């Protein structure tokens, strides 16, 4: 509560960044309009965000990002 | 005197061996239940499920006692059947207006036996006023938990219309369980080695008869039962009672090797390990207690 | 009962008794203002 | 805690701070204006009696 | 949008989406109704350990699983559909999927490429999600093996039971089944119940027994007198590796010695692995308590040896219910009528006094003797001395229940007092001593048309047991007033707990969505977003 | 012991003041009342509709011959085929002019209906004790049976319970605001007044203002003083 | 009120209150649509003036007098600004028909008020849902007014001319008097030093019917307020009191009654004994002085006697006909009382005579027992006559750690031979249109159906079967059975129009079997968790085994000790059940019971006595307060101490395992989302709630 | 009254019904042959229950 310079209700995202999409799902009701009205362009970090586009939140093992190395497949020969 | 008398037969043995015997008469001796039940016709004040519930618990034992034996083998069957209608005097339906039939279950013969005058002053249903313009009826049948409902049987019921038969089993024959069931022909414990039998006594035909037929049944099953018995002598599996030599010992996981061995001496219970001596096992003389306790069992009936 | 650690005791809040589960759905001016 | 009733109120003759679920909703909250509870503790009782 | 001009909330137009409370986005994409799941009624089985779960035969023949199709299994799929077990096929290739019929299909319509997959019923020991509503925290979600069973209700351990706050009055449980590969694991790893011991925050056990395995616990560590016999018998299963030293003669400490397989200190509780406290009580076996055996276990080697000793223990003290039994009967109560009718008299000549003492304080004041006391000073006093009788009856209670366990040892009523569960002196009080002052709001009911509450008493009155103090007690039966004072604080107490149930939600829910996006960053420190809220986790750097 | 014998005299049955079943029997009564008796009453009107001229040119509707019927089956018959339980109820009605004239009254009839043969009311019938209903007076009843219940259109089973009236009979106090209160009440005219007229009355208070202790309604009355209201009506 | 306002009486209070019975809604509705009838038609012969001349009356408008369509509508649950006055009725119960009728709803206050007690059951109220505290259920012995129109004429006159002409000089006072009023109307001013006289003679003269009536209210306020209010109308609570005329119990100046009372009714006791008992309404009895109790005020000197206006009768009387259902509810706690009214309406009984006409839902007892440990209410009202369970042996044991939290361990043989079997019914209903019915095509959904399009008589249906014949045109559109286990087919009616109506009746018998639930008389609900046979459970000395098997623990942690004494009484029932007549003998162990428990005792040991006269001291102990040593039947040993034994009146709920099942794998789908749909009877899914997704996300388990 | 045996120990009370029933002896005398708590119960507090003629034909059309 206390993370910005000045305390903050636990109703109301007023110094948090908090996404136009997370606004949404808390219970904002007009946070798209205002969005829009703005013109706000945001990333995709939140768990109400990754949920609306179906994607893995960034929790448990969704926090790391995993590739595939090919060199070993593509050094065998048939 | 009365139509019928309590009683109890009382006699003192072993503590293992009255166990072993109350266990084995508990398992052995199954009567079969009238489970088979079709209702034909019914416009009474009764619905289906509380005829048949009530009739499938008819005390059977006092009508067949002369075919206790085969019954007991499951070589031989029975029936009854029920067609009563209201009237204006005795507006009620006893035990007497049933008609019972022995199936011989090698030939498929349906034979009818003889009704105790007793039977007369049963109750088990009172119709409502008599109302000539009305109907009021009930029509059944039953069969023992063992019958096979073939073709075969059905032409032998000369007394039904088999048409509505067909059409009526058809209707019941899904919700019949497919598993035997049975009830036990007395109550028989055994507090600390003081066998109890509590029993019923009718006025009409002799129950030490009877009595000594279930008993000898009993002892014979449970004498082939004892000689067909084997402990496996490899490692515990944890699943049959077992004999570890390289330990010395013996894990009781069932109830006949339960008995014997607390009748050689030891203390177990029916999941347990224990230091046990297989060599103290003695068949012979387990079987030699047991005829010796049949014996005294029926000394003790007789004395009634 | 007897106290061992009674400093770092942790205490038990668990109601005995809970609703049931829910099952399905399936002028004559004769009255007073009421301001 | 709520729904088993374990707090159970009291009366006071001078002001306390509340226990149970409405007192820890009101410090979320954080509404202004409003009387808060002043505490004053010493060792000298005459500036308090004052 | 209608109400921009009107004031009516039930005209559909664009904003209904946004509505209120039934928004879309909090109806169908963060919760929504899915396709392989089942809910029913629930029950306790001793065959089912705390990883397990039984499956009633209707929900079997249901539900089915995936199998994929590669290389390792190709040959079994093969198989299966040569025996009439498969049940759906998905061609991956074209994004179509067919019901497999039973003799009402094509075999040439299957081909098995890689990447497909088969459905058949579900198999035994697959790991399901199932829980109880409403979830209140962490462990009312788990995954855990599927077992058979009878019947048509879930079958659970006892152990679970009070991390879910479930019993068996009628509690219902839900199930569901995610087979992606990624979401096996993970239900494999994570959400398996062994994994979730030790609570996040105090760190006890969430597991453990409850009920009349308490007092079993209780009364096996006391038997003194054992044959080897008698010791194996309560073993059971577990009695393989009993060694017997040399002794003839074992003690309930012997057992607990082999159950705890360890060699370990704990100051209190244990020395060299045996227990060198007077009593095994609730907090040694329950969960959530700061002495159980099972979290010492696992702080010494893992959560294993805790879960392994948890289903032993309870084991064997089941096995101590079914040799040796236990019941209360009413003859532990009440033998006879010599102690509530001396309680009874003391309270008729206390009461008494009281009326007599306010009496003469009144009188006086009636007189010119004395200058009146305000009213919250007399209430305070005439509440003074009532509490002074509760607890004058509260202390006879407790010398009554010494006497009994010096004349009767083997009462179960005071061994359930002993053991922890549920009996102490105020509710022995309550059943043979008194009933005591009822409150609102902690102050007595109010007076509200000639001074009074109930017509019983005469206008203005003073008597205290017009006020709702009640003398009774449950065995002697209240009387009319009594009965009505009672019931209001009943009443008043359910009402409460209906508006508390709708509040708290609502509440819990925004605390919920304001800290969900706080985690520990890949350096040990809490951090919210782009902002740094704490430099070490839980001040250690360490698992909570 | 004397008390609880006189206690329990009072839930057996009394037939000499024709109670048969006392936990239901303040109901069934409250509906014989009814059907019997206060629907003739309400109904049985006659009253004017229009006047011209100077009470001497009138229209004037009137409402009589009321007649209610039972049906001709049994609750079970109508439970079994799916009809409804209720009683038939039909009434004449008159509209005619009337002019006021030296020589008496003279009449002119405008219009006349009847509902001999239709169903111009459909009452649903309270099965009661017995399945036996007001309108029958059969003499055989269905043992085990209370009733306390209607049939409907779709023959579906109906019950219901009591409720509380909206009028109280003493006048309710409200602290509007500090030093500021109210007091409002409600006056109905007797049982035996068709119609029935109502009127609901406020008397303000403010210590700040003590010469506007004012009794109104809600533009049916005037506001006024109620200490110099009393002068008026009372003369003192 | 101004200035002392807790003595004002508030406004929920019920002394300034009244209720509606079933005549006043048919009343108001038949006032209103009359006024409707009669606007509408001056409005239609003002337009045809105003267009047209002659004054003409247009028809179809005083053909229609609205009454029907309101009627409907009332019965359909619509009455004013209220929702709930009408309802379907629920057969649960067959004493629902006594519960619903007696109930009175409050508009939107939850709080107990004083003025709710003795005339409405304590205990007897929601404890759940949006109807906690506005649902009160009157006591036994309350009851509602009516009076007829004539009769209130005649009434009011008889006041007005008797207070005209006794008190001719003293009705002037108007400045220093009391005010009377009759239903709020001023009609005199009373001179206060004869105000006690003209209360008291003018309720001598109301007991001996001098107005006509019994049931005139009377109350004398005195705080400083100083009015005499007297009430005769519609819809006021009434009781009877014992009478107390200065300082004297009547009750007791009455030598002959004691002797007459048992060929005497209620109303020859008030005609021919008059002032032994009084008819008083709430308002009266708020302002009176009354005894709690005839033994209490038998205690008090004459001074003291001399205050009171009334005496009341025991407490047994205070409570409503559903909670009379209970035992010594006032031995336990409260909340049990609550969740034991609650789950006595809920408990199977035999709940119709037309079990095979009626064509209806409903849930029926197979095999009914009367209970024999009851109270005069549950007599008097048929309650008992009509059966709500069965008489079971329990044993208060824990069973291998098996019956834990509130689960019960049941016998197989038991439920074999019939114990506490139901039948459950249900109604099924088509319409048909009459092409499809008669249409000619065999589909395997009509396997049941007959040659006639109708489904055959005692022929069981599945899940996917359809009850009468429904052809679209090729395409079977009918309905069908969803229930997963089946049913009987019992009844069958039709009706033929230009539709076809099917209407069908099924029965089906439930043996108990897991997670069917049951409770005792006490409030002590449980879940079957065991079926254990014959064999498997401990016995006694005389072979009984028990049919129920209950965890002892939560009888003494949730304070039920009326649930031991009902088992003593009952035992003892057993033992001698007959008068020394030889006639079956009930005991009486009312809710509110007042009696001792050594009295109780001690007719227990009578009744033993009787039974063995040969016991000893020991034995006949045991046999007391039962407890008898039981065997392990697998070791045939005996237990370490006596268990808790005995004959119990057992109940059966309504609530089943098989329906609450629920299963899906795969279905249809909402149309505008593209999701699982919802409803059991639809085959729907679970919802996956965003409460679960918290804790998902609280493993780690993205 | 239509149940053959007592449901708690499953014996036979058929006869004593039919002497208490049709023959209306005093519950004292019915009683004096049986023995059981559970058999007394039974035989003492069961009934057949009150129930209307049924209405035919049970498949009207
Ligand atoms: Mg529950
Ligand atoms: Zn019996």
């Amino acid at each position: 509560l206390c993370a910005s310079y000045e305390p903050e209700s636990v109703n109301k995202f007023k110094f948090g960044a908090a996404s136009t999409l997370k606004r949404a799902t808390f219970g904002d009701n007009k946070a798209l309009l205002n969005a829009a009205l703005h013109k706000k362009s945001e990333p995709i970090n939140d768990n109400s965000s990754c949920h609306f586009f179906s994607k893995v939140p960034n929790i448990g093992t969704g926090y790391y990002k995993y590739f595939i190395d090919l060199g070993l497949l593509m050094r065998m020969e048939r | 005197q009365h139509p019928r008398e309590e009683n109890s037969i009382v006699v003192e043995l072993e503590p293992s061996l009255a166990t072993f015997i109350k266990q084995g008469f508990n398992n052995l001796v199954k009567w079969p239940l009238l489970n088979i039940g079709i209702v034909l016709s019914n416009t009474s004040t009764a619905v289906n499920e509380e005829w048949l519930t009530a009739v499938e618990h008819i005390p059977t034992m006092k009508i067949f006692y002369k075919h206790i034996h085969k019954i007991l083998t499951r070589e031989m069957g029975f029936l009854v059947y029920l067609k009563r209608s209201q009237s204006e005097r005795d507006n009620y339906i006893t035990l007497y207006d049933f008609d019972y039939y022995i199936i011989d279950k090698d030939t498929n013969s349906v034979t009818m036996v003889d009704k105790p005058t007793e039977l007369k002053e049963t109750l088990l249903h009172v119709f409502q006023e008599y109302r000539l313009k009305s109907s009021q009826t009930i029509e059944l049948i039953a069969f023992s938990s063992g019958t096979v409902i073939n073709e075969d049987i059905v032409s032998k019921l000369t007394f039904l219309d088999v048409e509505v038969f067909n059409r009526e089993y058809n209707n019941v024959k899904t919700i019949i369980d497919p598993d035997f069931v049975f009830r036990s022909p007395f109550i028989v414990i055994s507090p600390m080695g003081k066998l109890t039998f509590f029993v019923e006594v009718y006025s009409w035909f002799d129950f030490k008869s009877c009595f000594k037929d279930i008993i000898d049944f009993l002892e014979g099953a449970l004498i082939a039962n004892i000689h067909n018995h084997m402990i496996k002598v490899g490692n515990c599996d944890e699943t049959v009672s077992s004999y570890n030599p390289e330990s010395g010992m013996l894990f009781v996981n069932d109830l006949m090797t339960m008995n014997i061995v607390n009748f050689f001496g030891c203390n177990s219970r029916l999941e347990s390990y224990h230091r046990f001596d297989m060599t103290k096992v003695d068949v012979e003389l387990f079987i030699k207690a047991l005829s010796d306790a049949c014996k005294k069992i029926l000394s003790a009936s007789n004395r009634l | 009962t007897q106290s061992i650690h009674e400093n770092k005791e942790i205490t038990e809040i668990l109601p005995d008794n809970n609703p049931s589960p829910p099952e399905s759905p399936e002028d004559r001016n004769d009255e007073p203002p009421e301001d | 805690q709520a729904l088993s009733s374990f707090h159970t109120t009291e009366k006071s003759g001078a002001v306390k701070q509340k226990l149970g679920f409405n007192e820890f909703n009101n410090l979320t909250n954080l509404s202004k204006n409003k009387t808060e509870i002043i505490t004053l503790v010493s060792d000298d009782i005459s500036k308090l009696q004052s | 949008d209608i109400k921009i001009i009107s004031n009516n909330t039930t005209s559909i137009n664009l904003s209904y989406i946004t509505s209120g409370k039934n928004n879309m986005i909090r109806s169908y994409i963060v919760a929504r109704r899915k396709d392989q799941t089942a809910r029913s009624v629930i029950g306790p089985s001793t065959s089912i350990t705390v990883n397990e779960v039984g499956m009633p035969a209707y929900i079997r023949n249901t539900l089915t699983e995936k199998i994929f199709v590669n290389a390792f299994t190709v040959d079994k799929v093969k198989q299966l559909l040569a025996s009439n077990q498969v049940k759906f096929y998905f061609n991956k290739r074209l994004n179509q999927l067919t019901r497999i019929r039973q003799g009402k299909f094509i075999k040439n319509k299957i081909h098995l490429l890689p990447g497909d997959w088969v459905e058949v019923a579900v198999q035994e020991y697959t790991s399901i999600i199932f829980g109880r509503q409403p979830s209140l925290h962490r462990y009312n979600v788990i995954a855990s093996s599927i077992r058979a069973t009878e019947g048509d209700t879930i079958k659970i351990s006892p152990g679970i039971a009070n991390s879910q706050n479930a019993d068996f009055d009628g509690d219902e449980e839900w199930m569901i089944l995610e087979q992606n590969p990624k979401a096996v694991i993970e239900q494999s790893i994570l959400m398996y119940p062994t994994t979730l011991l030790k609570h996040d925050i105090h760190g006890a056990p969430v597991y453990g027994s409850i009920q009349d395995e308490i007092v079993a616990a209780y009364s096996l560590f006391r038997i003194q007198d054992l044959c080897l016999d008698e010791v194996l018998n309560i073993l059971g299963k577990y009695g393989r590796e009993f060694d017997p030293k040399g002794k003839c003669k074992f003690s309930g400490k012997d057992i607990y010695t082999y159950l705890i397989g360890e060699k370990i200190n704990y100051p209190g509780l244990l020395k060299d692995g045996e227990i060198i406290a007077n009593d095994v009580d609730s907090n040694f076996v329950v969960a959530m308590r700061h002495l159980s055996l099972a979290g010492l276990l696992s702080d010494h080697k893992s959560n294993v040896e805790g879960i392994n000793f948890i289903i032993k223990s309870s084991y064997v003290f089941k096995r101590y219910l079914s040799i040796y039994g236990f019941g209360v009967t009413f003859k532990d109560l009440r033998p006879n009528s010599t102690f509530t009718n001396k309680l009874e008299a003391i309270n008729v000549e206390k009461i008494e006094l009281i009326k007599e003492a306010y009496a003469k304080y009144l009188n006086d004041v009636r007189d010119g003797k004395i200058v009146p006391l305000s009213k919250a000073l007399e209430a305070d006093y005439v509440e003074s001395m009532l509490s002074n009788l509760t607890n004058l009856n509260i202390r006879e209670i407790e010398e009554h229940m010494r006497q009994t366990l010096i004349d009767d040892p083997d009462n179960n009523l005071l061994k359930m007092a002993k053991a922890g569960y549920k009996v102490n002196p105020t509710e022995l009080m309550y059943i043979l001593g008194t009933y005591g002052q009822q409150r609102i709001d902690g102050e007595p009911a109010e007076t509200r048309v000639l001074g009074r509450v109930l017509p019983y008493y005469l206008p203005d009155s003073k008597d205290p047991e017009g006020r709702g103090y009640i003398l009774n007690s449950l065995t002697k039966g209240l009387t009319g007033s009594q009965y009505y004072f009672s019931m209001l604080v009943a009443r008043s107490q359910s009402t409460d707990i209906v508006c508390e149930t709708s509040r708290t939600g609502t509440l819990a829910r925004k605390i919920i969505k304001k800290m969900e996006d706080m985690v520990v960053d890949g350096y040990g420190q809490v951090v919210i977003g782009n902002t740094l809220i704490k430099y070490a986790a839980n001040y250690t750097k360490i698992l909570g | 012991e004397m008390d609880q014998r006189l206690g329990y005299k009072f839930l057996v049955p009394d037939p000499k003041a024709g109670v048969f079943y006392r936990p239901l029997h303040f109901q069934y009564v409250s509906y014989s009342n009814f059907i019997l008796h206060r629907l003739h009453e309400i109904l049985t009107v006659k009253r004017p509709l229009l006047s011209f001229k100077n009470n001497t040119e009138r229209i004037m509707i009137e409402i009589s011959n009321v007649k209610v019927t039972p049906p001709d089956y049994s609750p079970i018959i109508a439970s079994i085929k799916g009809k409804s339980y209720d009683a038939l109820a039909t009434f004449t009605v008159n509209i005619f002019k009337e002019v006021m004239t030296k020589e008496g009254i003279s009449i002119t009839k405008i219009s006349s209906y009847e509902g001999k043969d239709s169903h111009l009311i459909k009452i649903p019938l309270l099965i009661g004790y017995g399945n036996k209903n007001p309108l029958d007076t059969a003499k055989y009843l269905v043992p085990n049976v209370i009733g306390g219940v209607f049939i409907n259109k779709q023959s579906v089973e109906k019950v219901g319970i009591n409720l509380v009236e909206k009028i109280t009979t003493w006048p309710k106090f409200r602290v509007v605001k500090p030093n500021s209160f109210t007091f409002s009440f409600s006056s109905v005219s007797p049982p035996n007044v068709l119609p029935t007229r109502y009127r609901h009355y406020k008397i303000s208070l403010d210590i700040s203002q003590l010469e506007a202790l004012n009794i109104s309604s809600t533009k049916t009355f005037i506001t006024v003083n109620i200490v110099l209201l009393s002068q008026y009506l009372s003369r003192v | 009120c101004i200035f002392h306002t807790s003595r004002y009486p508030d406004r929920d209070s019920m002394v300034c209150h009244r209720i509606l019975t079933y005549g006043k809604y048919f009343e108001t509705l038949a006032h209103d649509e009359l006024e409707n009838y009669i606007g509408n038609i001056r409005n239609d012969i003002m337009n045809n003036h105003k267009n047209r001349g002659t004054y003409a009356v247009n028809i179809h408008v005083l053909t229609t007098p609205g009454l029907n369509h309101a009627f409907s509508s009332l019965l359909s649950g619509k009455f004013k600004k209220s929702d709930g006055s009408y309802r379907t009725h629920p057969h649960y119960s067959w004493m629902q028909n006594i519960s619903i009728p007696r109930s009175v709803g409050f508009y939107p206050v939850r709080k107990y008020h004083p003025s709710q007690y003795l005339y409405f059951c304590s205990s007897d109220v929601p404890e759940r849902g949006p109807q906690v505290g506005l649902v009160s259920q009157l006591s036994v012995l309350s009851s509602i007014t009516n009076i007829l129109t004539s009769e209130y004429l005649d009434l009011e006159k008889k006041i007005c001319e008797y207070i005209r002409s006794y008190y001719k000089d003293d009705i002037s006072y108007f400045e220093t008097g009391f005010p009377i009023t009759i239903e709020n109307a001023l009609v005199a001013s009373l001179n206060p030093n004869m105000i006690c006289d003209f209360v008291t003679d003018f309720r001598r003269r109301k007991r001996m019917g001098f107005f006509g009536n019994l049931e005139v209210g009377i109350t004398l306020v005195r705080d400083h307020m100083n009015e005499i209010r007297i009430n005769i109308g519609a819809g006021r609570l009434v009781r009877p009191f014992l009478v107390v005329d200065n300082g004297e119990l009547m009750m007791d100046v009455c030598p002959e009654l004691e002797s007459r009372l048992d060929d005497m009714t209620f109303s020859d006791i008030q005609k021919e004994f008059p002032h032994v008992i009084e008819m008083v309404d709430i308002e009266q009895f708020t302002f009176s002085n009354v005894c709690e109790s005839v033994q209490k005020f038998r205690m008090m000197s004459k001074d003291e006697r001399k205050q009171y206006d009334l005496c009341d009768f025991p407490a047994e009387f205070r409570d409503g006909y559903v909670a009379s259902s209970l035992v010594g509810i006032n031995h336990n706690s409260g909340p049990r009382a609550i969740l034991g009214c609650a789950q006595a309406k809920q408990a199977i009984s035999c709940l119709s005579s037309d079990i095979r006409n009626k064509i209806d839902n409903g849930i029926h007892l197979m095999y009914p027992e009367r209970p024999i440990v009851i109270s005069k209410a549950l007599e008097t009202s048929k309650i008992a006559a009509n059966c709500f369970g069965q008489h079971v042996t329990i044993a208060l044991m824990s069973y291998k750690g098996i019956n834990q939290e509130d689960g019960i361990i049941i016998k197989k043989q038991f439920i074999q031979r019939g114990g506490l079997d139901i039948v459950t019914a249900k109604k099924h209903q088509v319409e048909i249109p009459l092409e499809n019915f008669n249409n000619k095509e065999r589909s395997n959904a009509y396997s049941k159906l007959e040659s006639n399009g109708l489904v055959r008589l005692n022929a069981f249906l599945e899940s996917g079967d359809a009850m009468a014949r429904n052809i679209s045109s090729s395409f079977d559109v009918s309905e069908k059975y969803t229930d997963m286990y089946k049913s009987r087919v019992e009844r069958v009616q039709v009706e033929l129009t230009d539709k076809v109506k099917v209407r069908v009746l099924t029965m089906k018998e439930r043996r108990p079997i897991l997670g069917d639930k049951f409770t005792t008389r006490t409030s002590q609900k449980g879940t079957v968790a065991y079926v254990a046979d014959e064999t498997e459970l401990p016995y006694d000395e005389n072979g009984i085994t028990p049919d129920v098997i209950i965890n002892s623990t939560s009888i003494f942690s949730r304070k039920t000790i009326s649930m031991l004494i009902e088992v003593i009484l009952t035992a003892a029932y057993s033992a001698k059940p007959y008068n020394n007549k030889g006639e079956n003998r009930p005991v009486c162990f009312p809710s509110s019971n007042e009696t001792s428990i050594d009295t109780y005792m001690q007719f227990a040991k009578q009744c033993y006595e009787h039974s063995n006269p040969k016991l000893s001291d020991e034995e006949l102990s045991d046999k007391i307060f039962c407890e008898k040593i039981l065997y392990d039947p697998e070791t045939d040993k005996p237990y370490a101490s006596k268990v808790f034994f005995g004959p119990i009146y057992y109940l059966r709920l309504r609530h089943l395992t098989q329906d609450k099942a629920t299963v899906r794998c795969r279905g249809k789908k909402t149309k505008l989302i593209r999701q699982a749909n919802e409803g059991r009877k639809r085959g729907g899914g679970i919802k996956f709630g965003e409460m679960e997704r918290d804790c998902l996300i609280a493993h780690g388990a993205a | 009254v239509f149940q053959l045996v007592c449901s708690t120990c499953g014996k036979d009370i058929s006869h004593e019904r039919y002497k208490l029933i049709i023959r209306k002896k005093s519950l004292k005398d019915v009683l004096v042959s049986v023995k059981n708590e559970c058999c007394r119960l039974k035989l003492s507090t069961q009934i057949e229950p009150q129930r209307n003629l049924t209405v035919q034909p049970l498949l009207d059309i």
